[PDB]
Parts: structure tokens; sequence; C-alpha cells
């Protein structure tokens, strides 16, 4: 199966690294294609002959339970468009250890590994990581910050669409994420660009390879393609209070004569502040609980109510032509990534992610739990004490204050709310451009509504 | 013989 080859390839990747140090301390010659093959062949020959013990991270009961789950419940993914393919990776949030995965529907009839090898746009699941998480991490927004969802166009003059909608008006970050509106995301990444935020640095620190960052639809998955295993690692990062642990299936390689030629060490990396990550956790909780973009929490409740009450957070994604659906799920302890789609890129049905993948993955979650009862955990996500609380106007997402609205000072007041920030001073006082994004025409409309106090 | 094991030492495959 996938298991043998996934496991063997990373083990022989580790041997490669080991040897290029042992059998040579090799130069920048390591960028030579002939040295690359040579050490690959040597790494392969090493494992075949050296009588090595290769300890993987794979939990036997859980992985086997996952293989049974796709065998028994994979059919729930099929919607008339074919035998819908699938990839899932289950990851320990505190270590980056991969405990089990689904490579696809049936190895014998399709050998493509959809957990580890196949690469596809993360679509809207890019958003928490590339746009909102970074903007929060930079003190550029908090939990109740307002963004524009007013009609706007890409630089090439085509409208930013969401299904058949050209947009609406102002909305909170919560609303923007629960619905996965696109315009707010566009404006957020555009602000990071304009302010010279090293988004590349953040993404690369989590192991993401993206060839061109100068792309407007980047936060929506444009110009990105990723493996499920890698994309799961990004969500692990948010789940584990902002601390990245590199994904892996090999924990140790011992030679026949006892010695350790490779062993996992924990190298945590604080990619987002704990304030940021914890604030995002609370946003992603409501993404699932709101049920706007996924029936997951309902599906799971009907199967296992007690497990439905574990503290589930996550995000959905769907590519433009419904060719890819994603659902990423975390409890404090584990993250489970899910992708469905077709190898030839045919469109899925419009409810394929909303319903089918959601229902399928609720079944997968339950199978995992029957295989290892305590494993999802009863821990809850919680705000880090480093989080700054600002009482802000609901209408502006900023503190109450005076503003000039076409001449005339307005004392802006109304119903307030506690907004959570990841900077030092929290929310600013309200200014005329209170939201992320918006044209002068948008703001005339928005302030008119507000001024109807 | 080289062995690949689950986390609990149970052999997945011999090479
Ligand atoms: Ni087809």
């Amino acid at each position: 199966d996938y298991l043998y080859f996934t496991t063997l390839a990373e083990a022989q990747e580790r041997m490669y690294d080991y040897l290029a140090q042992r059998d040579n301390v090799s130069a920048k010659e390591l960028k030579n294609e002939a040295t690359q093959k040579f050490y690959r062949d040597l790494a392969a020959k090493e494992i075949e002959n050296g009588g090595y013990k290769i300890t993987t991270t794979i939990d036997q009961k859980i992985h086997s339970a996952m293989q049974s789950a796709v065998a028994d419940y994979g059919y729930l993914l099929d919607d008339g468009t074919g035998r819908v393919e699938v990839g899932n990776v289950l990851m320990d949030n505190q270590t980056g250890a991969i405990l089990g995965f689904v490579g696809g529907r049936n190895y014998q009839e399709n050998q493509n590994n959809h957990a580890f090898d196949t690469k596809r746009s993360p679509a809207s699941t890019t958003k928490p990581l590339l746009a909102y998480g970074i903007a929060i991490d930079q003190g550029l927004m908090g939990s109740e910050t307002i963004l524009s969802n007013y009609p706007t166009n890409f630089a090439n003059g085509n409208p930013i669409m969401y299904a058949n909608s050209k947009g609406t008006g102002m909305m909170t970050l919560g609303e923007a994420l629960n619905y996965s509106w696109n315009i707010p995301a566009y404006w957020t990444y555009r602000m990071l660009r304009e302010n010279g935020v090293d988004v590349k640095g953040y993404m690369e620190k989590m192991g993401y390879e993206i060839p061109e960052y100068g792309i407007e639809s980047l936060p929506m998955g444009g110009g990105i393609e990723v493996t499920v295993a890698q994309h799961t690692n990004g969500y692990q990062t948010l789940a584990n209070n902002g601390v990245y642990h590199q994904k892996h299936v090999i924990s140790k390689i011992e030679a026949a004569d006892g010695r350790v030629v490779y062993e996992y060490q924990d190298k945590p990396v604080q990619v987002y502040s704990k304030a940021t990550a914890t604030i995002m956790q609370g946003l992603l909780r409501e993404v699932l609980s709101s049920r706007v973009t996924t029936t997951f929490k309902s599906n799971l409740t009907s199967l296992n109510p007690t497990l439905a009450n574990a503290d589930w957070i996550g995000k959905t994604g769907t590519t433009n032509q419904d060719e890819n659906m994603w659902l990423m799920l975390s409890t404090p302890r584990l993250t489970l990534g899910g992708w469905i789609g077709h190898d030839d890129n045919h469109s899925l049905s419009r409810r394929a992610g909303y319903s089918n993948n959601s229902n399928y993955m609720a079944h997968l979650v339950n199978a995992i739990q029957q295989a290892s009862p305590s494993i999802w955990g009863n821990e809850r996500f919680a705000l880090d004490p480093s989080v700054v609380k600002s009482e802000v106007l609901k209408s502006t997402g900023q503190k109450p204050g005076k503003v000039s609205v076409e001449g005339k000072e307005v004392e802006v007041t109304g119903s307030t709310v506690t907004s959570y920030w990841a900077n030092k001073s929290g929310a600013p006082a309200t200014s005329y451009r209170f939201a992320i994004g918006g044209s002068d025409a948008d703001y005339q409309n928005a302030w008119s509504s507000i001024v109807g106090s | 013989i080289s062995e690949i094991t689950y986390s609990d030492g149970t052999v997945i495959a011999s090479i």
C-alpha cells in the first residue's frame, strides 16, 4: 500500500541526508543531479542491506481504522461525477507526528498517493494562514475588526466573485470567515503586501513552497498547490498555539549494530504569536459551529454526540469550479486534513464539500475514536493571557470616538463588544476608514448607515 | 533484513 512506500521514501530520504554527511560531507555538488541520484541509490542500498530498524509514527489501530473507514464510507463521497478521490492525514499537534492517513479510495485501482504526493489548490483554507492570521499577528486587525465585502474588481478588471454574488457591504472577520467571503480576504492580503509584511517568511517557516507571492487571489488559493500532509501541518501550527512542528512519518533509524543514524528531535517554531493562534482558534470554532459552509458538526453529532462536544475547530475550501473540496479539522490534540477531488480535475457537485466530505470525515473522525477512545481529547482551546482585550464599537470594530463625516464632527457611539488583539495596545480609536478595504463610495454608504445612529 | 515498524514496534514490512 501507500504505507510501505510513504514510510520507505521518508526513511530513505533520511538515510540520504545522513550519508551526504558520513559518506562524503558533500559540497554544493549536492545541487548536482548525478550526486543526488548517487546518494539516493546509496541510501536505498543502505536500507536493503544494513539490517536497519525503521520506527515510524504510524499508530497501527488508528491507521487500520482509517483504511476501514474509507473502504466502508468512501461511497458517501460519490455524487454522480465519478469515484471521488480522497486524501487524509492525521497529525499529533504537539509533535508533527503523522499517526495515520488515507492515500485514496483503492490503491489497487489508483496508485496516486493523495495524502503525500498529489498537489492541489488549498482554496479558501489558505485564508486563516496567509491573510487573517498574519494580519492579526502584525497588529493590523483583531477578532471583531470590520472588512469590506463591497463589490470590487481584480486588477485585470474582473469582479471578485463569491458563488453568484459580487459582494455585499461591511462585515466582521467572524462573518467573513464563517461564510468564507472572498473580497475581505483579497483586501487583507493586499494590505499585507502594501505594508511589506514578509508573508513568504511565515509560509516558508511552515514548509510551504509558493513560487509567486505577487498574486491577488493568493489568500483564496490562486497560485498555490499543496499536499494534504503539508497543509495539515499548517493547521497543526494554528492548533498548537502558533507553534510549528515539522511533519514526519519516521521517528528513528537504528543500524543492525545498535546505533542511531537518525532520530526526531523537537524543534518547535513559534510561527504566529500564541495570542494570534488562540484568537484564530476561536474564529475557526465558529466556522464549524455556524454550519454555513459545512454540515460536519451535525453529521458528527448524529454519529457520536459526546465526540461532537470535543472542541472542534476548522476551515473549509472549494476551488472556483468545484474541482477541489477541503475540510481541515483540529482538536487541541490532533489535526486531520481532508481533500476530495478527481485526478483529471473534473468538477464535483456543488454540495460535495459542504455535505459529502463533511459527512465522510465525521465518519472518519468516529472510526479513529473507536480505534483509540481517548485520542481526540477533552481539552478546550482558550485565549492566551497575552491576548489584549479592547472594547470596540460593533459598527466600526474600533473604539468609540469622534470622526469627521463630510464636514461635521460625529461622536461615534453605539453597542460595543470585546475585540481580541495580538499587539500591545489593542484596538485603535475609530477613524473614517475604519475597515480593511473599501472605496470612497463604499465608505459613503457605510457611514450613512452608521450615522443613522 | 531491514524492518519498518508502527510506533509500537510491530513490523509493517521487511525489505
Ligand atoms: Ni470524470
